[PDB]
């Protein structure tokens, strides 16, 4: 019986879960932070 | 009377409370110009901000101001 | 325990790589704890099993 691994070397980085959290955090965020400064530059402009 | 010229309009606006509850808050703060810190890396996360504002508005006409200033 | 030598009874340390292995110093922790019951006696006071 054979077991291939066609992981792509996914097993080699330390604490896989943990970082994919903070890949996800750090985009989620930049895309709220991105959004939420756009759309107050947005009122304040619409203000003005 | 049509002498916007020579109306002008100090308001003590009222105090504002805002409590930063996230970074997308601190963000948004930071984004304005108007806000300023003393200590730029002053650590505004869960910390509740109170705001004292007095708006100077000289008139242009009776809608746009011709100049606003928010101290 | 001799040099480079496993134990019988053993704890195992999770490698970065993410398998079990061998690893002298817990295995020591549980031997001395086995040794401790095994002269002293151990307690389970307050302990709901």
């Amino acid at each position: 019986p054979v077991m291939a691994d066609l992981n792509g070397g996914l097993q080699f980085v330390p604490e896989l879960k943990e970082f994919t959290a903070k890949l996800r955090k750090e985009l989620v965020e930049t895309s709220e932070v991105r959004k939420a400064v756009s759309i107050e530059t947005a009122l304040e402009h619409k203000v003005v | 009377y049509t002498d916007f010229e020579n109306t002008f309009q100090k308001t003590v606006e009222p105090v504002y409370q805002m409590h930063i509850k996230t970074s997308k808050d601190i963000a948004v703060l930071r984004s304005k110009e108007w806000f300023q810190l003393d200590d730029e890396d002053f650590d505004l996360l869960n910390k509740t901000l109170t705001f004292e504002t007095e708006t100077e508005v000289t008139f242009k006409n009776a809608n746009i101001f011709s100049s606003v200033k928010c101290f | 325990i001799p040099r480079e030598t496993i134990p019988f009874l053993h704890l195992r340390k999770k490698t970065p790589a993410g398998d079990w292995k061998y690893d002298r110093q817990l295995s020591s922790l549980f031997l001395d704890g086995l040794e401790k019951a095994a002269f002293n006696g151990v307690t389970f006071k307050d302990k709901y099993v």
